[PDB]
């Protein structure tokens, strides 16, 4: 869980090497986009829709081991200064009716960085934030120029916990390089229901094993020797996504004047033609 | 979306003047 | 990155521009 | 505008001086056009504290796509090296290859065109970078 | 982030045969080499 | 907004060319 | 017909230079050398032995006049001083050499800053009695921003002209 | 007046024949014309230390008069030159103009594209952060593979057996110093050996 | 009288180059950057996070899989690790896959270096599984100085094949 | 070989008529020659930056192969090459090779010579020694002497305040880049502007 | 070697291409002595710099001194500066001074001649920067 | 005394000015010279003749105030590496004949820098050291090159004590702006005869002070206002100089090529003007 | 310095040089 | 010792000079 | 340290007739018209 | 001292060699 990140690394969100910390649980790999304008004026409320996409359908095994529906999550870097907007000043539908969860700063102060804690599920395949761009004049420590923006999202659940030990969300493979011969998938009772198994590969050490509730079964008895590989199932359906982008926190003041420049160059250009070459009639005399 | 509704104004005001700036000196 | 497409295809309407007018340029200059 | 005197081989024609006065157009033209996109689209800043800690993608400037996505493709050695060496020294004697033609015009020969429009294919097609659309794919 | 040159490209193709077609016509509201 | 301008003022700049894109005339 | 009037590219080069100039200023802008205050010259009040050339660093110390380099206004000298009543100086002789720029050394015998370079002899004070010297030394303040005996930029008119100072 | 008599007038002359491409030559030229005066401005800010490299990048952008423009023009202006290159060089392959006499036009030309290419891979580096120190990195081993002296080759380009401290060095005295003599040389042969013609015609 | 002889010349000519290589040797040995005699580097303690690093810091948190790097060799970057009875690990790896320039990543799943950039596995002590990844990674020793871990330059034999070393 | 061959035979162009101290134009050159490449050398481990500054150059010295040499030379070449310019103009003066015909390559001259000095006073404080150090602090002033433009001036060439690094960051790109762009444009002037001789006879 | 009708200001009497085959001797000539003087008399490395600590010598360079012992003597002011300014500029109007004899050269002119000994003796007692009060000397 | 200044400013005996400390208390200045030659071979003898010229002739108030005689010292601070020969080393006439004192090094190690403690009369206005040149070679921490060498020479006793008192060998102003009436010049006893004043300035606050034994008086009552300035003379008659100078540690090795060089240049030249110019008979002949 | 005279003399070698051979140089190509 | 000759070197490699001389 | 230069400068002066000499000596060895 | 008790060598030793290879060429 988002949570989770800020408690395990909670100075940073993202190592040295630009791979998100969400990564180390989630090692599952589907899409992510993060869409904001080329250019926001400074202190103006505006979009970023952060797209953590999968068709609806197929569940994963939950703890249960039973097939369930999808959660997104995610981590959003915007660059120093931005934050969300005042509730405020998100407009109406523009920004209030999009999106509505809970955006968490991934520590006290970092208003820039937020936790999309709130874990959605069909219905946040878009989730948008509405963020506010700085003012380089009333915070002479914040400047006009383009920066980049960072995300990590997920969706489906991970496959380590933060307690080290590792969730039924994933293959489970064998522990013996041998033939098994077979099935010790019992029940429990109450809250648990393991689905044991009892591998063979009697050569000398003939040890069996435990998978999790979730996991399907393919092979068994008779064969399945491989060396502790395949359980007999991934139930993996889901994971991490990064994508990266830049917005140009644009001075109206520099545009203006490059405007009027623009305008004296086609103008200074006109005269040229219409001197110059229009008017050559001198030897187009002789 | 303004690209047009937009560019298709700006380029054509210099394109009045350019137009309309021969006639003045056409005359 | 944004250039990436503004050379991607500045240059291929470059290359339409030569190898079209030209090809069909000196084509009638000289061509009957 | 182009008699007989000092004649035959190649020479001039008809506009003088004056084409250099639609230059200053040109001129400026570039320079507007450059500056529009500086300001529209400006440039950043990026690390200087470790590295031991390397990114993951490396993209260099847009032209070393090619030259890169075969760097890259064929395992390493020198035939890579020695790839990227035959652009610039394969170019050099082009003028010596598609060097014959004096007559005629130059857009009616095929065994250029034809493998001079193949090549900017190769090359664009190479135009690829970090397991991008991969050599593959197409 | 395809999208952003994709349309970034689309642009610089065009545009060219917009300033073409100004020339053209500009030439034409004027007079233009016909022979 | 602005920003809009400011591009259209790119893909309307780009007019420099439309100039040369007339430079042919006569002499 | 009769045209022979390229007597108005006095006005297609007219705009054209006017463009020239748009966007050369920018340029001669950039290359003018901007603002600060500090950076060097801001405010530790570094030594000659290595120390700091303060308050409660250098209040307690002096005598006789004591001197001792804090740092500098823009590069220039700076002290804590002292005289004939046994307590820091209040003001600042910034010991800039005025004849052709060399760090003047302080006699506390001639009680005159007899630099060496050309021979000029200020007093205890910054007060050249013997040249070829032009205007006496430099001058700041002489108070305090807090454990640091700070001063800052000068413009207070000078005490031994009584009139403004020999450069505000 | 006419003092200025070091053997003058009669320049006015030389006709033209039919193009519209052939502006792909002064184009690029112009995007250098472009790099070296931005260029130059930097080389009075940018503190090439490995220490100080990015600090005064960053310096240049927000600490300074139009920083931020001249670095932004010389950084679009370079990939612009390129471009511009590239294309004249299809306007010239495909009109023919390393004629029957060119050949050492071209030649020269090609020339100048690796010494342009060259000038991006070096300043890219420049502002040593991530992209251009790993980037630099990447390439400096690129020549080991090369017998006989590859190496000698990478360990003179890195100034050293590994990036940095002289790496830099190097390759800011080859983008400031070397790198434009060269250009500056072939530019200048180039234009010279452009005392004949170009196209075809009817 | 009879002359006709500038066949000497190939003697004028010849010494002439002969002082142009002379004064060309130096220039070109100059060019040829300084080397190393004894083998040893000058550390400027860099972190991988970029901030002075020491001793039991980095080495105390080596669980099974500790790998992070410090200030590390001549390009070679240097990682710190300990074994599972956590004593001086006696061997540090330079995540060096002389391959196409990056760092060798270790595995915090393997345990082993799955090298992303262009596909080279390692192991757990350096060993490549196969390739792309073209040999197996350089060790190092266990030992620390006064906050201050002390490994050395390496010109040295490697045991995990037991050859003369190849990675000096 | 033709492509161009045309003009080829332009060669042995023409003599001399009375000589020998008319060779210090050359030998100003030579000595100009010999530091335009013992300075690029230099560019390969100098670092200009307060901090480097003084080091990279015992760096040079010891450590370098024939760095002690390369720079040695630089040093004299340097001091020479003025030298020989002052001779040169000796030479050019006490002969009236500036009456008439030619007094344009004279004045290229006067301007040849101010860039010269200029190339001395700025590499003299290179080396972040005391002299050229407190050289450059003493001689930074100098034009203060003039109104709003007279410390326009100073700040300009200084990089503000008083003397601090940019003092040297503008000192090393003028010394490495602008004066070196200058020379090569007005030698470049005062040697085209060159078909000349004088004082003779029948 | 010359007789009538390429007549002007200018000539070239006798001696062609091959004069450019003692240059080579004089360039070698020059770096030898620059090389020999250089290993004689190596580059000394001088000591670190200090804002605190100034005097004790310091002189600019020295072609320089004609020009310092100038600054340095008369009251700083602009005089200094405006007649240091007067050497380069006093200088560009020369060949419009000692331009009179152009039907005949000005080397035999005292009226030059004279002046520049003298100019240069000046030059040359400034050089010497001389001890300030008694920098008076010859 | 020599002694003076290491006790008094122990790490370095100039200051970052360059100013040796001398000059705090010998305040008179007077010449100074250092003589090495141009170049010494690595691992040499030399000589380097530390001159502190003054005609014999003159006396100076001796503690006592009596005309006495000249003693010498300095200060040499030779480059890193160099130090006094061996006893051994040391040449018959040729270094040993020529002085011998004691040079003790400023500090624990520095043999390369020399205080001349011992204080000769009029015997050394001269003063040679034999000192020994570095090896590059037997030491990787020393380099060939040129490097300087700092003098500061003495004569004459000093102003001020390192008690912070001054001595006799100096000027005692006056202590009030104001006409004096008498001389208060009585003797003393035994071990001591000061030299009283009755300055007057009875201008309210009548003040007199005390002059020491030794310097002479030239004026006092019925004028001499001034303003507690010049006592009545200055018996100060000797004083510091300072003179610096470099010396090249030569490497022959770098001599031969560099001499080697030369003769295949004035060789290669020969054959120039030889073939060259020399052999211009072909068009010789039309 | 050592240079300090290396120039001092050069150069008067050299004017006594121009100003010497040549005063009386062309003053006998076309003299009497 | 051997310097002496290094200056018989620079002045007796003047001796450049000397060739031009035997003009 | 004057005679240090002093020596210095007069060894500049007198090569230059010494080479002048050598070289009208071998032209006269040879043929000097 | 051995400026000539050297040079005044140096010298002619390359002087020999010249008037000598003049010799040796001469015929
Ligand atoms: C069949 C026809 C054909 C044609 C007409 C072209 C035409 C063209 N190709 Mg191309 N190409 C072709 C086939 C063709 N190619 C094929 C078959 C391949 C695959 C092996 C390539 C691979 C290729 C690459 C990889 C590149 C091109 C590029 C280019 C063009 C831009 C010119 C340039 O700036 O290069 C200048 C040269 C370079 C950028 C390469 C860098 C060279 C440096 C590293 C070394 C130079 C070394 C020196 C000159 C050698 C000295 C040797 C010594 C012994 C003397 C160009 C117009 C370049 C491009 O589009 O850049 C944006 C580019 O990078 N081509
Ligand atoms: C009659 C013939 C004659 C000739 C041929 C010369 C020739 C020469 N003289 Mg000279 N001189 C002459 C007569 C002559 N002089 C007379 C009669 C006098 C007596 C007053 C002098 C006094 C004199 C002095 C005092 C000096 C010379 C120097 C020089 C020479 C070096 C030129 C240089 O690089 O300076 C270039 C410039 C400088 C050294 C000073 C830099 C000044 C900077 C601050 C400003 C430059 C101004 C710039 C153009 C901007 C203008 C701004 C505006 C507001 C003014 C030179 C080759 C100089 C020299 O020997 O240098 C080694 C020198 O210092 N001469
Ligand atoms: C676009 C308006 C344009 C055209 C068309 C054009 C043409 C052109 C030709 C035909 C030449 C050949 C010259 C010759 O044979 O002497 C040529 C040469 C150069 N150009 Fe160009 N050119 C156009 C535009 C520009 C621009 C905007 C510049 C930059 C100022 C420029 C530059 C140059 C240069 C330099 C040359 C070499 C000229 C020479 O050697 O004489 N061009 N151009
Ligand atoms: C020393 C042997 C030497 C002499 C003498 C000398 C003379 C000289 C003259 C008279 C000219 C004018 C030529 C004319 O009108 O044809 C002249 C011109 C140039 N020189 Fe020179 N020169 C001597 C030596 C050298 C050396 C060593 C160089 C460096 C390569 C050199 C260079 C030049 C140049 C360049 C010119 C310009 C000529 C032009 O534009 O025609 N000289 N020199
Ligand atoms: S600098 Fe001190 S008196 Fe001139
Ligand atoms: S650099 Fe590591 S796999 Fe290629």
């Amino acid at each position: 869980y988002p949570f989770w990140a800020q408690q395990t690394y909670p100075p940073t969100p993202r190592e040295p090497t630009g791979r998100i910390v969400c990564a180390n649980c989630h090692l599952a790999a589907k899409p992510a986009e993060v869409e904001v304008p080329q250019s926001v004026l400074p202190d103006t409320v505006f979009k970023a829709v952060v797209k953590i996409p999968y068709d609806t359908k197929l569940q994963q095994v939950a703890a249960d081991g039973s097939k369930v529906g999808l959660n997104v999550g995610a981590v959003l870097m915007l660059p120093e200064g931005f934050k969300i907007a005042p509730e405020e000043r998100i407009p109406e539908e523009l920004k209030k009716e999009v999106g509505d969860v809970y955006f968490q700063p991934y520590k006290e102060g970092q208003d820039n960085v937020l936790l999309v804690g709130p874990l959605p599920g069909e219905q946040y395949q878009e989730i948008v934030f509405p963020v506010l761009s700085p003012n380089p004049t009333t915070d002479k420590n914040i400047h006009f120029g383009k920066y980049a923006i960072h995300l990590g999202a997920n969706r489906g659940r991970g496959q380590i916990y933060p307690t080290g030990e590792k969730s039924n969300n994933n293959v489970f493979t064998a522990s013996a390089t041998g033939t098994i011969t077979k099935i010790a998938k019992e029940e429990d009772e109450y809250g648990n229901v393991k689905y044991q198994v009892s591998i063979q590969t009697d050569s000398g050490k003939t040890v069996v094993d435990t998978i999790p509730a979730g996991p399907e079964l393919i092979v068994s008895e008779g064969q399945a020797v491989k060396a502790g590989e395949a359980l007999t199932n991934n139930p993996n359906v889901g994971g991490f996504g990064q994508d990266d982008t830049e917005i140009v926190l644009q001075d109206p003041n520099r545009v203006k004047w490059m405007i009027a420049f623009i305008c004296l160059v086609m103008l200074a250009q006109l005269m040229l033609i219409l001197k110059k070459k229009q008017v050559e009639k001198v030897q187009a005399a002789e | 979306i303004d690209v047009l509704g937009w560019v298709a104004l700006l380029v054509v005001f210099t394109w009045s003047i350019a137009m309309v700036v021969w006639g003045r000196n056409g005359l | 990155m944004i250039l990436g497409a503004v050379f991607y295809i500045v240059f291929i309407a470059l290359f339409f521009g030569i190898a079209v007018g030209i090809i069909f340029a000196i084509k009638s200059i000289k061509l009957i | 505008l182009a008699k007989g005197m000092g004649h035959n081989y190649y020479g001039e024609p008809a506009w003088p001086n004056d084409l250099l006065y639609v230059f200053p157009v040109v001129i400026m033209g570039t320079f507007a056009c450059i500056v529009a996109l500086s300001v529209l689209d400006p440039a950043m800043v990026g690390e200087p504290a470790n590295p031991f800690a390397t990114p993951l993608e490396i993209l260099p400037e847009w032209y070393l796509y090619p030259v890169f996505q075969i760097l890259r493709s064929l395992p390493n050695k020198l035939l890579g090296v020695l790839l990227m060496a035959s652009v610039p020294l394969g170019l050099i004697l082009v003028p010596f290859i598609e060097n014959v033609n004096k007559f005629q015009n130059p857009f009616r020969r095929p065994v250029a065109t034809t493998i001079f429009l193949f090549g900017t294919l190769v090359t664009i097609w190479l135009g690829i970078g970090a397991a991008l659309p991969l050599d593959k794919t197409l | 982030m395809t999208e952003e040159m994709l349309y970034a490209a689309l642009l610089s193709f065009g545009l060219i045969f917009v300033g073409w077609g100004l020339g053209v016509l500009l030439l034409k509201i004027q007079g233009a080499e016909k022979e | 907004l602005v920003l809009g301008l400011v591009f259209a003022t790119l893909g309307g700049l780009f007019y420099a060319a439309y100039q040369q894109y007339k430079r042919p005339n006569e002499l | 017909d009769m045209g022979r009037r390229q007597f108005m590219n006095l006005l297609a080069f007219g705009t054209v230079t006017g463009v020239a100039l748009g966007a050369l200023y920018p340029l001669v802008k950039y290359f003018i050398p901007p603002s600060g205050g500090a950076v060097g010259g801001g405010t530790t009040a570094k030594d000659k032995l290595g120390n700091n050339v303060k308050v409660s660093k250098f209040l307690e110390s002096h005598n006789a006049g004591d001197r001792v380099l804090v740092q500098g206004l823009k590069g220039d000298p700076t002290y804590i001083v002292v005289e004939s009543k046994e307590a820091i100086r209040d003001y600042g002789i910034n010991a800039v050499c005025t004849h052709l720029g060399c760090v003047v050394p302080w006699n506390a015998a001639e009680n005159k800053f007899k630099c060496p370079c050309h021979g000029s002899q200020y007093d205890e004070t910054g007060r050249v009695i013997r040249g070829p010297a032009p205007l006496s030394l430099a001058l700041c303040h002489a108070t305090v921003q807090d454990d640091n005996i700070v001063l800052t930029p000068w413009t207070e008119t000078d005490f031994r002209t009584g009139e403004k100072p020999w450069w505000v | 007046e006419i003092q200025a008599l070091a053997d003058d007038v009669t320049s006015k002359y030389v006709p033209p024949h039919v193009n519209i491409f052939y502006c792909l030559g002064g184009i690029t030229l112009t995007c250098f014309l472009i790099q070296f005066a931005t260029g130059f401005a930097m080389t009075f800010y940018y503190k090439p230390t490995v220490t100080e490299a990015y600090a005064s990048v960053q310096y240049i952008m927000n600490e300074v008069s139009f920083g931020w423009l001249i670095r932004s023009i010389h950084r679009w202006s370079a990939s612009m030159m390129v471009l511009m290159m590239i294309l004249h060089v299809f306007r010239v392959y495909l009109t023919g103009g390393f004629k029957k006499p060119r050949e050492l036009t071209w030649i020269s030309g090609v020339i100048l594209a690796v010494i342009t290419v060259s000038f991006g891979v070096t300043g890219y580096s420049l502002p040593w952060d991530q992209v251009g120190y790993w980037a630099v990195k990447i390439v400096s081993g690129v020549p080991e593979a090369i017998p006989v002296v590859g190496v000698l080759i990478s360990d003179l380009l890195r100034g050293g057996s590994s990036v940095g401290q002289a790496t830099l060095t190097r390759y800011y005295s080859a983008h400031t110093f070397v790198l434009p003599w060269l250009i500056a040389v072939f530019m200048l042969l180039h234009f010279l050996m452009i005392r004949k013609q170009g196209i075809s015609g009817p």
